[PDB]
């Protein structure tokens, strides 16, 4: 399953960010919510103007987020991962997500 | 007629064509000459053609045959590859009209500009040939503007356009509609195609700026 | 002349129809296919503008040919078409060979008629007779019952008055209305 | 809407819960009940 | 004026079915895009007659049609071919039929001549 | 693209012709009336827009059928039309059935042709012969005088050289050019 | 002059006449109720003279008679 | 191989000039870079809007620049040369290129 | 252009000759040579 890096993300730290992104020539809308007690980011994925999000999950490092969901016509077939740029023991935080902040959220697409 | 403009050290070609119209009004104090210029109007509106092809003909051959009829230099063309006609075809009338019809059914953009023929594919774009920033004489922040005055029904080819933005800059004739630009601002950042240009100028009094209508791209990087 | 707002639309519409909206045109067959009858048509009409420019229709390929037929093609009058025959041509609104074309009336050949008798090829017509004819074989039916098959050495006529006169150069056989039977 | 759905587990903000419970209180004692800023009921419900 | 008439023909006009057209026949008319009689006309579709069809059976002149038979007919002379081999030429005083079963029955009011499938030859 | 003033009229005219100005179209017979020959036509062509939308022509009722005829309908070649035959369709400019309609070209069926030999139903054609044929009854006239009537058990040929060979399975009768008369 | 081919005319009479103008180099135009049919290029005496005495207003200036240019055999 | 002179060039001396030219009815974009240590002009040739230049070479006097590259569909078939107007021993410089500056950069096209 | 052509004999003005010879002088001594008004070479060439 050859895959190539094709997109990177950044977060400003606002607890209720929402924006639209284009992946594999298809367009999706994303929502990020910050959880206080669990100090983690909650990601919701869905179609543009959809009534409810298609997928909701909790973000973690080195875990394939989309693994159990590559069976729907509206879910990207690529790979979405979070891995750190600094010390390997650093876990995902609020302000430490970005191309140079410490954690590299990235999307990669299979070659077809 | 040719026109040049710039800033006291150089002048870039900004238009070239034929004088379609000319009139003079001289009421009392000041005469005011008027012009209307067309970029290749004579060729695009009189080049007749009469061609035909049979089933199995490679489409790449049809394209080259029709362009040579138009009698203009080839600025840039993206061939079709190993595409072949599915049905017999016949072409008559103005060559430009026939080519513009082939555009719809094959997702290709055809447009002549400053004498150069440009044939490209919709959705895809060409490097950062231009960068826009406060150092590059930008004028005001970019704003999002729809690239068409109407909305189309959608299934919600997907690759087609449908989005855009607007920017303004000091006069710079070294830009063309089919080029690609990079937008380095504080809010918006990314790559865009160009779709429309408008050059304005008042020598003694008036603006000396250019306006670009950008369109988002979603295709391959041809 | 060109000042009114309506004259501009008039000229624009007149020019728009020139390059589109092809409906019917005459032509001449130049290429003939006998398996799956189809013909290549070369339209004859053209015009020359005052600017010393000309408009020529191109050769149109594989226009289906119509013949009087029915019963699922089991009954049909297949005449021997040849190149050079003058025929009329019709253009279809949509590209019947494809379902994705966005244009309309763009020289989509619909079909061609067997032949049209115009000036320069006007064959004579019998004022009152249904004559089915070949190079030298003729079948003539007249309203008054009589029917006849002819050829340069045979003749088989059946007249109204019970007359049968099967004939040949080497002899003849006939039957009179009075019931006579003879062999010449 | 924010509990268990067909696409996992979601999270509600504070304001939606506040509005829902204030609507419940409004229904309890009619449209005339006060629930903003100066109400003792407001200070109890928000806390 | 002067719309050319089409007839089923070929081989350079050597083969053609010239039926006896009369005034009053109902036909359909087609107009050509350009004035095929001239090469300088600037107009288009201006009633340039292209050609006319032999006849069209509309309401008010609808002749009956045989459900299954290729009948070529004249005022009183009829040629009928049926799918089952049989062919027949008829007129009010003669009949020449060739049936499927090897039957030939050339007949007339004054007499008849026939051949049976069994090879018989007779003169009535 | 959509900025010029002329492109707007171009698109408006292109869209206007889509819903009007019907001239010609192919079709297939689905309903046949034998008294006062008329046929129901189902046009075959269609298109699918990028927005996942389709355009289908509806069934057209009672299109008059043309046949080669004359003399006030006394002479006519009435072939046995059946449902399913592929024919070409023409639309009249005005509603010939009414004199008060204000529209034009609005699918006013004009007439239909007997049959058209397109791809998928292309019957073979004899290179040189005027063959009038039925299910099993054939009439062949050749340019060289010879004429022949055939069927699976009879044959009546009249050749160029004065030869008559009326024949049957049970026997035959013939006349030679030399005037001979024989009965087989 | 004689017709070279058969002709038919229907619809508004004005439209048909305006079409005959193109193919025969004639100008047709109604004005203040009067029908004027003339030939292009040619002209009729000095029915009017323009000069400072004749209440002219400003000098004449050359202006193209049409908003577009046609292709020519030159 | 008959050839006719059909175009001449000039350089303002700016170290990173880039402009578009039309030759044989075809259009190309050119880049000129000045090298300090080697005191010579580097020329890059390519199609309009191309991702990378098709040809890169170093300019010298009386040398056929395009000689080894007349086998590509996007390379001019003419002749490109630099020869001096003054003393024959003068070599190409920074400011001495032009119709009257001392060095005549020229393009000539074969007769067909 | 102004000498013998295919349509007879023509006449050149003064300025064209002046410009041609000044261009020749420019080529002789590079683009830096002065040829206008104050040059002794200008006074010789124009005379």
């Amino acid at each position: 399953r050859t895959v190539v890096r094709t997109f990177d993300f950044e977060l400003s730290g606002y607890p209720d960010e929402t924006f639209r992104v284009v992946l594999d020539s298809v367009t999706y809308e994303l929502r990020f919510m910050w959880n206080e007690r669990d100090e983690s980011w909650f990601m919701s994925l869905g179609d543009i103007g959809a009534q409810r999000p298609t997928i909701t999950s909790k973000l973690t490092c080195y875990s394939d987020i989309l693994a159990p969901y590559r069976y729907l016509d509206n879910v990207p077939d690529g790979n979405l991962y979070l891995w750190p740029l600094g010390d390997i023991r650093t876990r995902a935080g609020r302000f430490n997500i970005g191309p140079l902040k410490g954690i590299q959220m990235t999307y990669s697409s299979l070659i077809e | 007629v040719m026109l040049h403009a710039g800033y006291n050290g150089d002048e870039k070609l900004i238009f070239s064509g034929t004088v379609e119209y000319v009139e003079d009004d001289f009421p009392e104090e000041t005469r005011t000459t008027k012009f209307i210029l067309g970029d290749g109007t004579l060729n695009l509106t009189t080049a007749t053609t009469a061609r035909s092809y049979r089933k199995g003909t490679p489409v790449n051959s049809v394209l080259n045959d029709l362009i040579a009829d138009l009698k203009l230099p080839k600025g840039r063309v993206i061939d079709f590859g190993n595409q072949t006609l599915q049905t017999s075809m016949a072409f008559t009338g103005n060559a430009s009209q026939n080519l513009a019809n082939l555009a719809k059914n094959t997702g290709s953009t055809f447009s002549v500009q400053d004498g150069a023929v440009y044939w490209t594919k919709e959705g895809s774009r060409f490097n950062v040939m231009f960068e826009i920033s406060e150092e590059g004489g930008m004028v005001g922040t970019p704003t999002p503007k729809q690239p068409s005055s109407s909305k189309k029904l959608i299934k919600a080819h997907d690759i087609k356009e449908d989005v855009g933005m607007t920017v303004s800059t000091l006069l710079n004739g070294a830009i063309l509609p089919e080029s690609t630009v990079y937008l380095n601002t504080r809010y918006h950042k990314g790559f865009y195609k160009v779709a429309e240009l408008t050059h304005r100028g008042g020598y003694e009094t008036g603006d000396w700026i250019t306006e670009l209508g950008l369109v988002e791209t979603r295709g391959e990087l041809i | 002349y060109a000042d009114r707002y309506d004259a501009a639309f008039g000229i624009y519409i007149s020019r728009f129809l020139r390059n589109n909206v092809h409906t019917n045109i005459r032509g001449k067959v130049v290429g003939v296919n006998y398996s799956g009858p189809s013909v290549d048509v070369q339209p004859m009409a053209y015009t020359e503008f005052p600017s010393g420019t000309t408009d020529r229709y191109p050769v149109i390929y594989d226009v289906p040919v119509l013949l009087p037929s029915g019963a699922g093609g089991k009954a049909r009058l297949t005449m021997p078409i040849k190149p050079g025959d003058v025929v009329g041509l019709s253009f279809s609104e949509r590209n019947e060979g494809d379902n994705n074309d966005q244009n309309t009336h763009q020289l989509f050949a619909g079909w061609a008629v067997t032949q049209i008798f115009t000036d320069g090829n006007s064959k004579a017509i019998h004022p009152d007779n249904v004559v089915l004819e070949n190079d030298k074989a003729i079948i003539t039916l007249k309203p008054d019952g009589d029917t006849s098959l002819q050829n340069p050495k045979v003749t088989v006529e059946a007249l109204a008055d019970g007359n049968v006169k099967i004939s040949n150069g080497t002899g003849e056989f006939t039957m009179s209305p009075s019931g006579e039977i003879k062999g010449g | 809407n924010y509990g268990l759905t067909g696409s996992g587990f979601n999270l509600p903000p504070m304001d939606d819960l506040v509005q829902e419970t204030k609507k419940t209180f409004k229904s309890a004692f009619g449209e005339d009940f006060n629930t903003e800023s100066n109400s003792v009921a407001d200070k109890l419900i928000q806390i």
